[PDB]
């Protein structure tokens, strides 16, 4: 995979001439899977 | 710009070049190495196990049968039962075993050879033969007098079955070429020597067995062993494309 | 005693669940790569549904029909898991999953006489391939419990020298000296699991390369019998059985 | 469950002087092929030995050392100015018998590839032109033609170069969905079917294809293509029997019987 | 100059290579980035749902 | 033989881009060549 | 056993000043040639001195120095698009004589190639072309053919480069199974022949061939081959008696007897 | 990438350019280093060693002969017995020599000379010889009187047979051109001097002894002798392929 | 001549990579010039 060294300094003036960022990590999705007001557990019934 | 001056060699494809390039997926993450059993790291690993020598090499063995050394019941004394150049890497016995394979991959090579032997008659059958090493300098022993003045071991058949005969590295050089073609580059220089097998006293049997029976040859690289110099298999080729 | 002067004993016992093997002459006891089965580990494991581990029900001895060392032998083999595919409760395990992981203990048998003289190279190889037909016959490549005859054993059956194939885990029966063959076989494979209907991870061969003969008159008819056993198992993916 | 350890060395063993020895104690040179062991009587238990500090290294056995070298896996010329290879290294047998030395192993590769133009009568020419190599995995769409879609490549990688420009080339991970790449497979294909062509290949080890075309059209001459492959950082199980008869087809191991490897001399008796 | 030896791949165009090249416009200054509802970082936020 | 002392510095963000690794050593073959049970002593015989 | 030491030195000898001297004790200018030993008279004993603070180097006469530099060791044409070479330095006599100076001596060594396309009058010709030089050591097998299977080099080292880049260059190291390469030997290649022709050669000395090929088919057309050689990180010993006649094989050091080497004048007594 | 400016000189091959470069064989592990008597680091170590200078180069003198300078019983006072120039890498009697052969691989030479000469006439055979050094300016002197104005040494023949006669670097410049070239470069300015040999008194022996005896002469480098630029040496040549 | 200060770094795995040695001193020549047994003073006669 990446490597943990690897050397990363910026020739240029512009931010937009940098290679690309090396984050690539992802985020819970529940502003998109369950973008709900109520709390549903999982143990319980959703509606009552 | 950072002047700069570029060299001989700039843009060539040396295949055993080694830099740092650009990778055609940058963010890949490969699966997890898990625990499998029987990893290798050197080939020096290989060639130390013993493999069968094809040292019955001649017309009427097929197969198989090019494994066994002959025995048999003798009526005379001091006789002759094999002989072999101790060469790793030459066309011969040696070339389709394991230490000869990876012999041939390799232009030079260094150590001591481990060659043991396994009886197989019968429980019964007994004997004693003489296995000796002749280091080079003429031409192979001609009979068990001139043999036994080399390197040599004394084998008696019974419970442990077999005998090992460690052709030591008695060199020159550190190092041996793999092949001694002469014609060209004249490496018969490098030969190494030879391996004879004699009767120590005789082979014997009770009465109605098998006056006849079989010994098998093994061969391994020694822990002082090692190759130098990768170079293409010989045995390995092809005419055109493959189906 | 054997470990104080350094030697092995030629005795045995081989204990599994409600089975026992003995032997009286043994050659010690091969263990493939030096390793024994193990369990599949948290952090190499990719099913996540609890396995079954069935244990004593599938972790013993089974002992398959014997073959003849006739004089034309060119050897047998069997592949591992399909030879016992369809005995008792490791067979139905193995149809009744999707995946399936296991070593195994394998004891070859082959006595004759002191009077009799033989050479047998018993190897267990891993992911061996019976190549040597353009179009391989399934009969051929999953003989079942049956096992099939060598028919080209110099090559091995897969276009190498049969003298080199010392380098997977074997032993030798040469009748002067021992009656059976013991190697104890760990999981291999390039995977954690994988389907035991479609993929064979050894392939047991009992070849011989020095042939029978014996002082005339002795018993003609020696036979060859394997006796194995899964070891360190485990099964993933229920659903009905299915088999190849 | 590992019971046989195993100590890493940098150099070979040395050699320790060693005097004779006449007892019915210690006998290193009695053995037993029967256990499956290899002999392990030393030099200095079989004969008198004398120092020797041995400095001999082992680096060029390693695994990395030997397969860490380019070799051709693939040649070709384009026909209509494209060309599709299926990405498999058993059509060229140097590479193809290295890999089968081991079961499993695990590394990158680095591929270098060398391009040139040629006539109709297959000789070259000193022509730049510039070429596009498009690897499409299994799943996307490979292009017919030479002006196709599918050579936007916005997610297939490619990689344009020109003849004039050295030989191209790019690093490639560990692919495989597997754990390690197969170089010996005893299973099919898919479930439900059990034809002899199904047997022997692990579908693994196939990653997809490169298509390769001139991005514009060549007036009467076509493309010639070499592509070469390294493997880098190798990590390998199990050690195999080594290839000893020819190969035959590029996608099976199948082989012609032979009743000898070595040639025959006329006796056992003479070296 | 610095003595330097140019290696295969040199000038080659792999559409997934990753360098630093120079800015069309060196000294831009990009608006600001104003919170918008809904970011997503990675694709599987999105295979989730 | 092998430099004492050479730069090894990664250029690139992912390991698959790094030039050849540089150990070599080999290992102990016993795995191989006496994967048995019961140790056999070189001084001793094999069975008993 | 080394009873005479070796001080290194990085500049020649300063000359002290020194004064007149009549006595029966001291007499440096009475040598003995008979002994074996050079003259040990010095300056400041034979002459009346003066101060010289002398730092004149000794840079450029170091093994170094005198042997690191390129020097052409082949040169050829290919035939059918190849050509095979001997690695051997006994063809062009500038390096040849140079490396007989010594009468063993270990160094790696740079090679550069230098190739470029001619037609069959030996006319230089503007054309880029692919070429392939790939190093076969003995015993591995040769291609015979432009387009063998043996070129794949997946183990053989190969350097592809192009007449239109810069001339190539790999480094090579010391090579030898022996401890040191030997530009002298009184010996022959082989036990059990004495013929003249396996006298003075150690085989050794040859690690094996290069093999060079254009990478597809020049029309009508050759590759022309220059190979250089230069010694690195040279360590030598035994210095020799310079070669004072023609060079005439290649493989051997056979001359034409002759009776003075330089030429005659018309008397000893005129300088 | 670094932004970068690449310069003239750029693909260039430079016979003498010193750069690091790929290995073939990146991993290839070298044999031992054994002990080897006679190291040599420089070839000043070479020319420092006395060897023959081949003096007598006259039609009547072949091979061996051309090494022995002749010495007769004279009749006369004060003759000449031989002349030389005492440049190291010009054509002559020093050309074939071993301080000869390596001032002809360079341009500049420096340091004093050492001349040897070594008696061989029986131990009867008594002489007293002056030679003797001149320094640049004008032609070799012409008689002995012209000659012991320069540097020199007077010989007396003994138990010790030979004699060293010191040519001490005299010169305007720090190094000389080791080539006395006119015609093209005007070299000739360089000319270091003249050694010449002369009768001191007389060779003298007892009756019926051989009336002509033989002096070898030897020459080497002084500790103060350097050498810079080097070039081919033009001595070995050659007019086609070898055979 | 030679400069006091340069840079001296190896980009490469094996040493035949490197660079020409900067050494290039000479050592004292007597094992060539005067390989005798016995010391023989240059104020003294050689033989006695
Ligand atoms: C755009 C750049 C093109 C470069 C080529 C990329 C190739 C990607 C595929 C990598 C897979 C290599 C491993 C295959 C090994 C198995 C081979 C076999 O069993 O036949
Ligand atoms: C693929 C790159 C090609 C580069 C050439 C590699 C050559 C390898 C051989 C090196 C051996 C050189 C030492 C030979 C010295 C002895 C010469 C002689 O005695 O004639
Ligand atoms: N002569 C045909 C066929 C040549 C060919 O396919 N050669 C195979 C071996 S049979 C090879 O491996 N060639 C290596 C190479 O040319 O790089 C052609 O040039 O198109
Ligand atoms: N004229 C022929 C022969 C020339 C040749 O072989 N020359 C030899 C010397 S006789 C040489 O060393 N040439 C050096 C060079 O051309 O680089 C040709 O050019 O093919
Ligand atoms: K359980
Ligand atoms: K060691
Ligand atoms: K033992
Ligand atoms: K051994
Ligand atoms: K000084
Ligand atoms: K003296
Ligand atoms: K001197």
């Amino acid at each position: 995979g990446s490597n943990i060294h690897y050397t990363n300094i910026n020739y240029y003036e512009n931010a937009a001439s940098n290679s690309l960022n090396k984050q690539d990590f992802t985020q819970d999705p529940e502003k998109f899977t369950r973008p709900v007001v109520d709390v549903m557990k999982e143990a319980a019934v959703p509606l009552k | 710009g950072i002047p700069t001056l570029y060299t001989p060699g700039s843009g060539q494809f040396l295949t055993t070049d080694d830099f740092q390039t650009p990778c055609m997926l940058p963010k890949f993450q490969p699966t997890p190495v898990i625990d499998i059993p029987g990893e290798v790291k050197n080939f020096l690993e290989v060639v130390q196990v013993e493999s069968l020598v094809e040292i019955n090499n001649v017309e009427s063995a097929e197969g198989v049968a090019r494994y066994r050394i002959p025995l048999n019941v003798q009526d005379a004394m001091d006789g002759q039962i094999m002989a072999l150049r101790v060469d790793p890497g030459i066309d011969g016995p040696m070339q389709s075993t394991l230490l000869g394979v990876f012999t041939r991959y390799y232009a030079q090579w260094s150590g001591s050879l481990d060659f043991t032997f396994m009886f197989c008659g019968t429980f019964m059958t007994t004997g004693k033969v003489i296995i000796a090493y002749t280091p080079p300098g003429g031409d192979q022993p001609t009979n068990r007098r001139q043999a036994m003045l080399g390197t040599h071991v004394v084998w008696d058949f019974g419970l442990q079955s077999s005998i090992t005969l460690v052709v030591p590295w008695i060199s020159s050089g550190h190092f041996r070429g793999t092949t001694l073609e002469n014609t060209i580059y004249k490496y018969r220089y490098y030969e190494a020597g030879y391996i004879t097998m004699w009767y120590q006293t005789n082979m014997v049997v009770p009465p109605n067995f098998p006056t006849t029976a079989s010994i098998l040859m093994f061969v391994a690289a020694q822990p002082n062993f090692s190759l130098r110099i990768l170079k293409d298999r010989p045995d390995i080729s092809q005419e055109g494309a493959l189906q | 005693s054997a470990e104080a002067c350094g030697y092995s004993d030629r005795v045995a016992q081989l204990t599994l669940g409600n089975s026992t093997i003995t032997t009286q002459e043994a050659a010690n006891i091969v263990v493939g790569y030096g390793r024994w089965p193990t369990s599949l580990r948290d952090t190499d494991a990719t099913a996540v549904d609890k396995p079954t581990q069935p244990g004593v029900s599938a972790e013993r001895f089974y002992t398959l029909p014997s073959v003849q060392w006739t004089n034309s032998f060119k050897g047998h083999y069997w592949k591992l898991p399909d030879a016992l595919s369809e005995l008792g409760l490791f067979g139905q395990n193995l149809q009744f999953h999707y995946l399936y992981r296991g070593g195994w203990v394998i004891h070859v048998q082959c006595n004759a006489t002191k009077f009799h003289q033989g050479t047998l190279l018993v190897v267990a190889t891993p992911e061996h391939k019976i190549q040597s037909a353009e179009s391989p016959a399934f009969a051929r490549t999953n003989p079942g419990e049956q096992g099939a005859a060598y028919q080209f054993p110099f090559t091995f059956e897969d276009g190498t020298a049969l003298g080199n194939a010392l380098i997977y885990p074997h032993q030798w029966v040469n009748l002067r000296t021992n009656n059976s063959a013991t190697l104890v076989l760990p999981y291999v494979n390039a995977l954690p699991m994988d389907s035991g209907i479609r993929h064979n991870n050894w392939t047991l061969s009992v070849i011989p390369i020095v042939p029978l003969e014996y002082a005339a008159g002795a018993t003609t008819y020696v036979p060859i019998t394997v006796t194995i056993a899964p070891m360190c198992t485990e099964y993933n993916g229920l659903r009905a059985a299915v088999t190849q | 469950g590992q019971v046989i350890k195993s100590a890493v060395r940098s150099t070979v063993e040395n050699t320790v002087q060693s005097t004779h020895s006449i007892t019915t104690e210690a006998t290193p040179a009695l053995q037993a092929a029967e256990t499956g062991a290899t002999s392990n009587a030393s030099d200095e238990s079989m004969i008198e030995t004398r120092n020797v500090v041995n400095t001999h290294g082992v680096a060029e056995t390693s695994l990395e050392a030997f397969y860490g070298r380019a070799g051709l896996v693939a040649m070709f010329s384009t026909d209509g100015g494209i060309y599709r290879w299926y990405i498999n290294f058993g059509e060229y047998v140097q590479l193809r018998a290295k890999l089968e030395l081991l079961t499993y192993a695990r590394f990158d590769m680095e591929f270098t590839i060398v391009a040139q133009v040629v006539n109709a009568q297959s000789k070259v020419q000193d022509f730049n032109v510039d070429y596009q190599v498009m690897f499409v995995p299994p799943g996307a769409s490979v292009p017919e033609n030479q002006d196709s879609y599918q050579w936007q490549s916005s997610c297939n990688p490619s990689v344009i170069s020109n003849t004039g420009l050295p030989p191209a080339r790019v690093s490639v991970p560990f692919m495989s969905s597997a754990n390690a790449y197969s170089f010996s497979y005893d299973g099919y294909t898919q479930f439900g079917d059990t034809s002899g062509s199904s047997y022997g290949i692990v579908p693994s080890n196939y990653l997809g294809m490169l298509v390769v075309r001139t991005c514009e059209d060549l007036d009467g001459t076509r493309l010639r293509v070499r592509v070469y492959a390294k493997p880098k950082h190798v990590k390998g199980w199990i050690p195999r029997s080594p290839r000893m008869t020819p190969y035959k087809s590029r996608y099976t191991g199948v082989y012609t019987d032979t009743t000898k490897f070595c040639a025959n001399r006329a006796r056992i008796t003479t070296a």
